[PDB]
């Protein structure tokens, strides 16, 4: 096994090559490790931002939406994220 | 174009 820090890395290794089904397979298997109880100084909002995204490229239309709302939930503040749920509540008529 | 953004990096 490698740690959740470790997996986030691979995770954002892969988004940084553009690579987001690498993607998700890193940022899920650190959303079970965090689950877990496992250590990390990483915070799930942050594996919700990747993986959020990684999903939509990859065509997966309400699970994209659900996450940014998770996102959202765990990090109010965050701009992007809210420009992110209201653009996929108008794309799925989700509002 | 009309779309979300992710993390920058």
């Amino acid at each position: 096994m490698l740690s959740v820090d470790d997996c986030f890395g691979m995770g954002r290794s892969a988004y940084n090559e553009g690579d987001y089904y690498h993607t998700v397979l890193w940022m899920e298997q650190v959303l079970k490790q965090l689950d877990a109880g496992e250590e990390a100084t990483t915070t799930k909002s942050q594996v919700l931002d990747y993986l959020s995204y990684a999903v939509f490229q990859l065509g997966d239309l309400h699970r994209a939406l659900e996450l940014t709302r998770r996102l959202l939930s765990l990090d109010p503040s965050h701009e992007r994220a809210g420009g992110n749920l209201r653009y996929f509540e108008q794309l799925l008529e989700e509002e | 174009p009309p779309g979300p953004a992710g993390p920058p990096g």
